């Protein structure tokens, strides 16, 4: 069952899948991107030892050190009410192990050695290194006595000299306590090796433990074992002598690398129509979490990927730092705790922009109190703020003015009116869209350029990708993407010179692509996308693609059919090569063949047919599609040349060329890339859902009754829907 | 450097170097402090520039090498340049100490050291690695150039390496056949300048066998004075997969598209140096063959201009990439075994401290010869110089450091400073002890001092207010706090008696020199000392 794979302490709840929900706007808690949950898998990760070698100190301490601190830990088990008897059964108060090392099994003698041995080694392993203070200190022999009574059976006395005078500094204790969760996740190792997963309870019949968990999240009980067996360990070791010397502690700073894939902040924004030209306006901005927020104006054309305050577009002010950002970054204010309120101002008309926090008015390094000094109407200014990982913050635009708690303090003696100062509806707020699109290459856009090649008679109509920036500082290399803007439509049923007839009666198409010499291919895919297609990695593999398996079995169980489903449908053309190095005296020719009527996939590389093949569903839209990582300033080419007896893809694409053999390239085709600035539009109005446990009986209920509807504007080539 | 200057010239070619080196980019003149801090230590008349030229920068830049991320736009240190740097500042600090006191010479050169200390990050680790041929042999002081050969007939190359010469010189002997079809040259039976008719239209599998060893040879010699400097060289189944696959029109694998990694970037340009100055050596010697017309072009490489020096980037990058495509590998010549990172001593602040305790126990010894020899009348001494030299400099440089470094001596990684600045605990007692024992070497001793009484008291109480008094009393060196407490009790009797004489006599000879000293230094120190402990609550 599920209800038992929730985290110990954690309580379970049924929450939206999505962020957001149905509230009021100034309420709403608009949150940034997330910390990459990798804690939810619990790996012990126990430090390899095989490659520590003790010192000879340390073997010549370690066998009566090691005798020593099991007599001590069967006193410690006496202490509790532990006996000796020829019986191993735990329960019934006898244990042959209790009796001196000798006599006790051998084997769990042993293996208690090698655990010294390993407790040793791990802290040889963590740095931890050991340094006798005096050889006289394990020269001389302090033991506590021990009556016989509260003793073991044998007559050793496990007492070492008193305990009380050695104490540990604080961060030798705290290696020392990694060093047992060390232990307890080589015990965890064990497990697993076994067979033991985490579960409630102990389940000899189902086989899964209950108390595999982490040690932050560890159980009390078994955390004071191991903390007195930690006790006993290194209070032992400090006794006699063999001091042990911190390694240096130096400080790390991670920095939340863990998040939801490359997203940095989300930026969030009201529309552009809001933009305000003249006069002067307020509004508030609510820090739920202190964090790298920055809160401020931007202009229309704001890039939700850029960070706010880079560029010319936003004007931007930072908390932690006390930064002021436009077109650079300079020392502004104060940083901000949890709850405060950093609202802005402008005024359009003498151009200036001012901050407060809390109510006061933060002041420049100077005695300037003018956030920007100057600056030019340009066509308009919007609010907006970007939030960071794990980030959550309030904007309130002042439609309802008491809500404006410091407006009233400042900024409302001095006249500045809310931002929705006068308005009957909600403002509609826009957001950094999360799932990247395919969208024309931009010809401003200066690492990607495009050409457009014209058939003549003795060569097709081709398009060439070139980088421009290629070769230059700064130039970042990743992997791009990129499709052809119109899709083969395959067949609704499956069915179950060149000869003119044949070539009129088929429905089979064929494209090519060329990768230019000195960019080296097995960087360069080739194939077919379906527009599911939304994955943006800065490593690419053809593993990791994203494939279901559909298996439709009749009525005792045989499947009788199963379909393979993948949005990519791609080759490589490292592979492809035969010959290595074989392809630098030409360009390698990738060809691609779809046969729409029993829609087969098959792939022609240098004239050989290549062994991968797919089989798509029937009425399914094929993109083409190349993804390249450059190695050189010229990338690949897009060839719609036709193969003999297969029909160019002009053919496939355009109705009105249906029956054309001729290869055409139309103005409508053109070269698309992914990419991830767009925006997104917040709905105005949000499903209301309820939900409530009715009771262990009745479990959680969900509820929707009332319904909400929105018209959606549907690109057919695409194959995209937009509200 | 030249001589013949007029000083109007001289005066115009230093302000213009000046402002030009003031408004270039920081990493832009790493290659002119190169020969800096080889010229810099003579410290001749010549060397005054140098040191204007060295103030400036350091002034300019020292929040790059202060901060390990620098200016975001202008990067962050190479630790080569701080290498250099260091090499330039104990050069500079210990020849300014052994030369004899000049006052103008002296009062230039305190702020240039003084900055380059700045500059310098105190916890700077000594780079464990050292460099490859040091070139200040080829920049000699005399004929501006010593293009020295690197030894490299020593090492043989295998058979791998004989199957890529091979190879290349197919290649080569490709490029040969490329070239003679755009030049014009065409097949025919006789030879012919002129009509562009060459002998050799005869195929590979028959052609001459002098004709790969121009080939041969020098590629031989590129490739073992590759192997000089430490390389060990693999090789992977792409040549396994040639040799499978296994006069004339060849074809060209266009191959400057292709674009390298920076490392071997770098390694082509370094061996191209190498290379260009085995090739001005054979110049050179022509030259002094001929006897005269001096060839302009015998310049070192760091002052050619980049145009002629294509000549040999074209051949280093070829070269290399058609090394990895006949499926080599590169490797560093060598690699670090261990850094030794645990090394207190290893900071630069460490050395440089301990410097200055030498320095001041040899004040200490002077000034105790000082004090027997000042029953005498005349105090005629050799170490006057090297008094003028501390009390002028080290002590106005210690002003500066501290007044440069306040927060890295007063941060121990707790908070302040959360990119670093650790002063470790007993850096910060032995820093300690310095403060009390340069105070000890000060105490009742203004008379003696020609007026830089009042820089060394100025320097005492900002050391005075720049303690580090609650570490050093809850962890230390006992007998540096011994010393310490010495100190104190030593000025707490003092106090007592300077109570007692003036309240005797009202008004204020050894003792009356020990009483102005009070009245004009305790009462500014006692101020410092005790707003210092009400201020950290020491
Ligand atoms: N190798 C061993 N040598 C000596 N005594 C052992 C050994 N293993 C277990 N014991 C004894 O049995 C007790 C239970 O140890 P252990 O932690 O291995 O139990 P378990 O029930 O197998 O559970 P887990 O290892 O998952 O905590 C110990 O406290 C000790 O008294």
């Amino acid at each position: 069952p599920c209800y038992e794979a929730v985290l110990p302490k954690e309580k379970l709840k049924v929450e939206h899948s999505r962020e957001y929900k149905q509230e009021r706007t100034y309420t709403r808690d608009l949150l940034g991107p997330t910390v990459s949950l990798t804690q939810a898998a619990f790996t012990p990760i126990p430090v390899d030892t095989s490659q520590i070698v003790l010192p000879p100190h340390l073997e010549r301490i370690r066998e009566k050190l090691a005798e020593n601190i099991h007599e001590l830990w069967v006193m410690n088990k006496i202490e509790l009410g532990w006996q000796y008897g020829p019986v191993r059964d735990d329960n019934k108060r006898q244990h042959p192990c209790l009796v001196e090392f000798s006599k006790l099994p051998e084997q769990e003698r042993n293996y208690n050695l090698q655990m010294s041995l390993e407790t040793l080694k791990t802290l040889l392993a963590l740095g931890c290194h050991v340094g006798i203070s005096d050889e006289h200190a394990e020269d001389k022999v302090k033991k506590m006595k021990l009556p016989k009574n509260y003793q073991l059976t044998s007559g050793y006395k496990p007492a070492p000299m008193d305990l009380s005078f050695i104490k540990l500094t604080p961060s030798q204790e705290a290696m020392v306590d990694k060093l047992a969760e060390n232990a307890h996740n080589v015990w965890a190792r064990d497990r697993i090796r076994q067979g033991w997963t985490y579960g409630i309870q102990q389940d000899v019949k189902n086989r899964r433990n209950p108390r595999l968990v982490p040690y932050t999240l560890l159980d009390d009980r078994t955390k004071k074992s191991n903390k007195d067996s930690l006790r006993e360990a290194v209070r032992t070791l400090l006794g006699y002598g063999y001091n042990l010397e911190a390694p240096d502690q130096d400080h790390a700073a991670r920095a939340e690398v863990c998040s939801g894939t490359g997203e940095r902040f989300r930026i969030f924004r009201a529309e552009k129509t809001y933009a305000v030209k003249a006069g002067r306006w307020y509004f508030e901005f609510e820090t739920v979490t202190a964090g790298d927020m920055r809160v401020g104006w931007s202009r229309p054309g704001c890039q939700p990927d850029q960070e706010l305050g880079s560029d010319e577009r936003a004007f931007a002010f930072d908390g932690f730092k006390a930064q002021r950002w436009h077109q650079g970054n300079e020392h502004y204010g104060r940083s901000w705790q949890a709850g405060d309120v950093v609202g802005c101002m402008v005024d359009m008309n003498e151009h200036t922009m001012m901050f407060t926090l809390n109510g006061e008015i933060l002041l420049d390094d100077s005695g300037s109190e003018l956030a920007f000094k100057d600056f030019d109407v340009g066509d308009g200014f919007i609010p907006v703020c970007s939030l960071g990982v794990a980030q959550v913050g309030r904007m309130n635009f002042g439609k309802d003015v008491s809500t404006l708690k410091y407006f009233t303090i400042c900024g409302l003696q001095e006249g500045y009116e809310p931002f929705a100062v006068n308005t009957n509806r909600d403002i509609t707020m826009w957001l950094s869209k999360r799932l990247p699109q395919f969208l024309q290459v931009p010809s401003n856009h200066e690492h990607i350029e495009v050409t457009r090649i014209d058939g003549t008679i003795d060569s097709s109509p081709c398009l060439k990708v070139t980088q421009k920036s290629f070769g230059s500082q700064n130039s970042n290399t990743d992997i791009m993407f990129y499709r052809l803007s119109m899709p083969i439509e395959c067949a609704e049923v499956f069915s179950k010179r060149d000869d003119y007839d044949f070539l009129m009666q088929t429905s089979t198409y064929y494209y090519s692509v060329r990768i230019f010499p000195g960019q080296e291919p097995a960087n360069v895919w080739v194939g077919w996308i379906t527009s599911d297609f939304h994955q943006y990695d800065t490593g690419f593999d053809l593993d990791r693609v994203r494939t279901v398996t559909v298996t439709l079995g009749d009525e005792k169980g045989k499947v009788h059919e199963s379909i393979k489903r993948s949005n990519c449908y791609m080759v490589c053309a490292g592979e492809s090569m035969s010959p290595g190095q074989g392809r630098n005296n030409n360009g390698l020719e990738i060809g691609c063949v779809v046969d729409a009527a029993s829609g087969l996939l098959t792939f022609i590389a240098n004239g050989k047919e290549l062994s991968t093949y797919y089989q798509v569903e029937p009425s399914t839209k094929l993109f083409p599609a190349v993804f390249a990582q450059a190695t050189s300033p010229n990338v690949f080419q897009f060839e719609l040349g036709r193969i003999k007896n297969v029909m160019p893809l002009s053919a496939g694409l355009f109705k009105s060329e249906h029956k054309n053999p001729v290869p055409q390239c139309p103005p409508r085709l053109h070269v698309q890339f992914l990419s991830h600035v767009l925006w997104s539009r917040m709905p105005n109005q949000f499903l209301k859902v309820d939900v409530s446990r009715i009771s262990e009986r009745q479990g959680w209920l969900v509820q929707c009754l009332d319904p909400l509807q929105f018209m959606s504007l549907h690109i057919p080539e695409e194959n995209r829907s937009v509200d | 450097k030249g001589c013949s200057l007029t000083k109007a010239q001289r005066d115009s070619i230093e302000v213009c170097l000046l402002s030009i080196c003031g408004q270039l980019r920081p990493s832009m003149m790493q290659h002119l402090l190169r020969r800096l801090v080889f010229d810099v230590p003579l410290l001749n008349e010549h060397a005054k520039m140098p040191l204007k030229l060295l103030t400036n920068h350091y002034e300019r830049c020292w929040k790059y090498y202060c901060l390990p991320g620098g200016w975001g736009n202008f990067g962050a240190a190479s630790e080569e340049e701080l290498h250099l740097s260091r090499k330039l500042f104990w050069g500079i600090f210990d020849a300014l100490s052994q030369k004899k006191y000049e006052q103008e010479l002296f009062k230039l050169a305190l702020p240039c050291l003084s900055a380059v200390a700045g500059a310098l990050p105190p916890d700077y680790m000594e780079s464990n690695y050292v460099s490859m041929m040091e070139k200040q042999s080829s920049m000699d002081s005399e004929g501006n150039f010593n293009p020295q050969p690197v030894d490299t007939s020593n090492i043989t190359i295998p058979e791998k390496l004989e199957y890529f010469i091979n190879k290349y010189a197919e290649h080569s002997h490709d490029k040969w056949s490329m070239d003679k079809l755009a030049n014009g040259w065409i097949y025919g039976e006789i030879y012919s300048d002129s009509s562009k008719v060459q002998p050799l239209m005869k195929p590979y599998k028959l052609l001459s066998e002098k004709e790969k060893e121009i080939y041969r040879w020098p590629i031989k010699e590129s490739l073992k004075t590759m192997l000089a400097w430490g390389w060990r060289i693999e090789r992977t189944r792409e040549g396994d997969s040639m040799a499978l696959y296994n006069g004339y029109s060849p074809r060209a694998i266009d191959m400057s598209n292709v674009t390298l990694s920076r490392d071997l970037h770098a390694m082509a340009e370094m061996m191209a140096e190498n290379y260009h100055n085995i090739w001005a050596k054979k110049k050179k010697m022509e030259l002094e063959s001929k006897g005269g017309g001096n060839h302009p072009l015998l310049v070192p490489y760091d002052t050619l201009t980049a145009k002629e020096k294509a000549k040999d980037r074209e051949k280093a990058q070829d070269i290399l990439k058609f090394l990895q495509i006949n499926g080599y590998a590169v490797s560093r010549g060598f690699k670090d075994l261990e850094l030794d990172t645990p090394s207190i001593e290893k900071r630069f602040a460490y050395s440089f401290l301990q410097q200055l305790i030498r320095y001041v126990d040899e004040a200490h010894q002077y000034i105790l010869e000082f004090d027997g020899g000042s029953r005498g009348k005349g105090e005629h001494f050799p170490y006057e110089q090297e008094i003028k030299f501390f009390a002028k400099v080290v002590l106005p440089l210690i002003d500066q450091y501290f007044k440069n470094h306040r927060l890295y001596f007063l941060s121990a990684a707790s908070r302040p400073l959360c990119s670093g600045g650790h002063a470790s605990n007993k850096e910060k007692e032995m820093v300690t002890s310095l403060f009390c024992k340069l105070g000890v070497l000060v105490r009742h001793r203004i008379s003696l001092f020609g007026n830089d009484a009042t820089s060394i008291v100025n320097c005492l109480h900002i050391l005075g207010q720049t303690l580090d008094a609650r570490t050093v009393m809850k962890t230390g060196l006992e007998s540096v706090k011994s010393a310490l407490r010495a100190f104190l009790d030593n000025a707490a009797e003092d106090l007592e008696k300077t109570m007692e004489n003036l309240k005797q006599g009202q008004f204020t000879k050894g003792v009356t020199q020990i009483i102005n000293y009070t009245t004009v230094a305790l009462l500014p120190m006692l101020s410092s000392l005790f707003e210092h402990i009400g201020q950290h609550q020491f």
